[PDB]
RNA sequence: AGGACCGAACCGACUAAUGUCGAAAAAUUAGCGGAUGACUUGUGGCUGGGGGUGAAAGGCCAAUCAAACCGGGAGAUAGCU
RNA sequence: GCUCGCCGGAAGACCAAGGGUUCCUGUCCAACGUUAAUCGGGGCAGGGUGAGUCGACCCCUAAGGCGAGGCCGAAAGGCGUAGUCGAUGGGAAACAGGUUAAUAUUCCUGUACUUGGUGUUACUGCGAAGGGGGGACGGAGAAGGCUAUGUUGGCCGGGCGACGGUUGUCCCGGUUUAAGCGUGUAGGCUGGUUUUCCAGGCAAAUCCGGAAAAUCAAGGCUGAGGCGUGAUGACGAGGCACUACGGUGCUGAAGCAACAAAUGCCCUGCUUCCAGGAAAAGCCUCUAAGCAUCAGGUAACAUCAAAUCGUACCCCAAACCGACACAGGUGGUCAGGUAGAGAAUACCAAGGCGCUUGAGAGAACUCGGGUGAAGGAACUAGGCAAAAUGGUGCCGUAACUUCGGGAGAAGGCACGCUGAUAUGUAGGUGAGGUCCCUCGCGGAUGGAGCUGAAAUCAGUCGAAGAUACCAGCUGGCUGCAACUGUUUAUUAAAAACACAGCACUGUGCAAACACGAAAGUGGACGUAUACGGUGUGACGCGGCGUAAUGAUGGCCAGGCUGUCUCCACCCGAGACUCAGUGAAAU
RNA sequence: UUUGAUGUUCUAACGUUGACCCGUAAUCCGGGUUGCGGACAGUGUCUGGUGGGUAGUUUGAUCCGGUGGUUCUGAAUGGAAGGGCCAUCGCUCAACGGAUAAAA
């Protein structure tokens, strides 16, 4: 749901919150938890490589099962949880064998539902089926690019990819960026679209939102001195605002269409 | 105003201690120079 | 609940006065803004000099920064004093 | 020794970091103390630091460092695995009183507590770098029970007292007792018992998890505080006897109730919020390998050990950092009485000090203040500085607006004390007796007693009752900027920087981008509802307006006043004289 | 028969920051298997273009020589290249005694 806060004061005047009543109001499953130490944009050399990163509230990394190698093991979704590392909420799944894991929660998944992975699975949203088995012209997410890789595409909230054609051992997928990609059929994918589609309605209200979310102030090039910044070019002299930098010549064979 | 120097034995030892000097190759050269010059205190220590 | 309000500790020095061979190589008195956070602080480490960091002033890098300090080239050179 | 004054949320007591004998005694003024000094944190000599329970040490580890192999690089060297360091964190244990001139939670008196080795006794399956639980956690906020602590009352010993009265509802001092032990309450958490099965927990498992049933509905876990032992023990006001006259020995009465109550405990509790809030070790359990006449473990007993290091002193300062015995700075803990919402403010208890030059007079002038006739900004680039209001309660509060705000707008009236309402009300707390009880820290009556606002009437004193400190000046026009916030440490706090939002562009992940000769890293253990760069900076249509906001620029109006006509007097330090020490630029 | 450029397919070179197992209680690393691409990408030398991002600087002369004749000479001998002798010629290189072929 989407709620607009009363303008009782600045910092609440322009606040829009995305409240999810069905989220779990409790601690996460401790066994699957793990630490996530912030880096602040530093690297092994200790210098800053990426700008505008630092601070933020402490968060714990949740291990999410993307590969979904539990083939032919029906499971029940216990509940949903808020994962700070992902813009989309996660779902706790308990398999019949007696083991618990985390998955991505699609739009049509709620607590108490039944899920199943493997080729011998139905077409209900959230099931894990190879794109070869998945009917063409369907919407999927968490698509794999190599067998057993785990899944990298359509992992953000409300993101999905369309299966637009079936060229034998390869399949054509349209992404939300307007990209047409050719992917091997043996790769796994998840049916349905990612949940938490209302992630756009949030406006973060004030600076503090981003500040404790992990973003630091951005300084414009014009305000910088000539020595610090060239000032449309990047701080390192690369001309921006309409200059492609894609030079790989390795994965282009899998590229069918470019963004328009 | 708090002055530049704030004493701390741990910091002093770990920054300019003999083991810290010997950890790096250049610190060994610095110790050799100090010994050649003949200063009584090669490095800072308790 | 409020990057909410008045207001102690705490943070800074916006105004005035004294202090310029002062108690202090930016200090003291009363006012002054914040004082639940974009807050501050103790401790422990990382980012090292065409480099680091910088809510960005050409600011800070141990009272020195439009390019630190230490030893060497080096008794640099000076059509200059 | 007696007065006067200051701090007393500190100018008191403990520590942490930092100094290293500055600590105590004897002894002297050679040099220092901005003067003398017999004195000192000064010179010389002596004494002083007692740990199984304090901390370090040791087990584990976060950030981070080193790094066997290994990758890369002309070499130097850079990265990193297994591993090893790394407390700012997690693991086991002590309290009361007494003592020296210096140590005490270390020494003495008493009660204990914890970890392992050894031997005896009765049993038993033991056995991991492996698995499971726990360790193990954010912000904000309200209540209940508590306690430290303090008030009153009763009790104990004393007093009746140099200026009126004070055997009385009067005054002074005390009225303290820990850790451990047993009961385990208030409160919080959770449904338990039994059986059967399961490709799950990278092997197995009686351990965790999951699925079925029969049974009861209670059990189990955590849990401050109080109660008795600790303790007919110590302590204890005061008196008595000697004093190297500083001080030492003996003695020792009562040691209770109520109230209020914390930031400290129940409470890592409970309710909500998105920013979703460390790791490992010790600890309980399961088995693998191997052994099960052993070994090992369990429960009780006796005994041994718990090594080594700091233990003085200062620690908001004279001892630490500032070249100084420097108006500066330094983290945490305890932090009481009255008035007070308050750790603010005014006076005090405990405790600590009068700050290392004084003595005379009270010139101009300088510094910080008090008062003031009339005008009340006419002074000044400028209400700069000064002057003025400032709190509680009742009524009321405009234009605009994003409907929240403006607003404490502005503006009107009562605030003291005593008696009554009410021999202190309402409220809070709550004794004893009585009745029950699934029988103890168990549930009702009850108000004894204590504490205790706010309001009405009447009276009353003062020129003035928020009478002291504390404590917004007010409104209008107006450019800028969404606001909060940050910046040129040490002349520019702003219209500058940053900001949530908006738009363009790039990146398909072995992603772009950046550090790196390269490895490898942050991006991201994310991935198109994700990230980097660029321009602007809320909202309605870089341009026009914009509520609120502003130590922002300017103007005006009401009060106010020494800014000014015009300054005058007074209060403190200099300036002047005397004594002691004693620079400077040039 | 040498063949190269190009097109389709394939693996034995090569990449694997895909999966499984071992050294190994090991996200590194090396080794064995397989799948995915595959003569693509990438790397080493050369070369065309961009490249204030970075670095060194500024605000008939002269060098080069075009042609001629002259065996003057021409580094062992004979040639040739390169030098010397005489003639002429290319720049208002006019900043005209002209500091670089090359700078706001």
């Amino acid at each position: 749901a989407v709620v607009k806060c009363k303008p009782t004061s600045p910092g609440r005047r322009h606040v829009v919150k995305v409240v999810n009543p069905e989220l779990h109001k409790g601690k996460p499953f401790a066994p699957l938890l793990e630490k996530n130490s912030k880096s602040g944009g530093r690297n092994n050399n200790g210098r800053i490589t990426t700008r505008h990163i630092g601070g933020g509230h402490k968060q714990a990394y949740r291990i999410v099962d993307f590969k979904r190698n539990k083939d032919g093991i029906p499971a029940v979704v216990e509940r949903l949880e808020y994962d700070p590392n992902r813009s989309a909420n996660i779902a706790l799944v308990l398999y019949k064998d007696g083991e618990r894991r985390y998955i991505l929660a699609p739009k049509g998944l709620k607590a108490g539902d039944q899920i199943q992975s493997g080729v011998d699975a139905a077409i209900k949203p959230g099931n894990t089926l190879p794109m070869r088995n998945i009917p063409v012209g369907s919407t999927v997410h968490n698509v794999e690019m190599k067998p057993g890789k785990g899944g990298q595409l359509a992992r953000s909230a409300g993101t999905y990819v369309q299966i637009v054609a079936r060229d034998g051992a390869y399949v054509t997928l349209r992404l939300r960026s307007g990209e047409m990609r050719k992917v091997e059929a043996d790769c796994r994918a998840t049916l349905g679209e990612v949940g938490n589609a209302e992630h756009m309605l949030r406006v973060l209200g004030k600076a503090g939102a981003a500040r404790w979310r992990g973003v630091r102030p951005t300084v414009r090039g014009t305000a910088m001195n000539p020595v610090d910044h060239p000032h449309p070019v990047t701080p390192w002299g690369v001309q921006t605002k309409g200059k492609k930098t894609r030079s790989n010549k390795r994965t282009d064979k899998f590229i069918v269409r470019r963004r328009s | 105003m708090k002055r530049t120097f704030q004493p701390s034995v741990l910091k002093r030892n770990r920054s300019h201690g003999f083991r810290a000097r010997m950890a790096t190759k250049n610190g060994r050269q610095v110790l050799a120079r100090r010994r050649a010059k003949g200063r009584a205190r090669l490095t800072v220590s308790k």
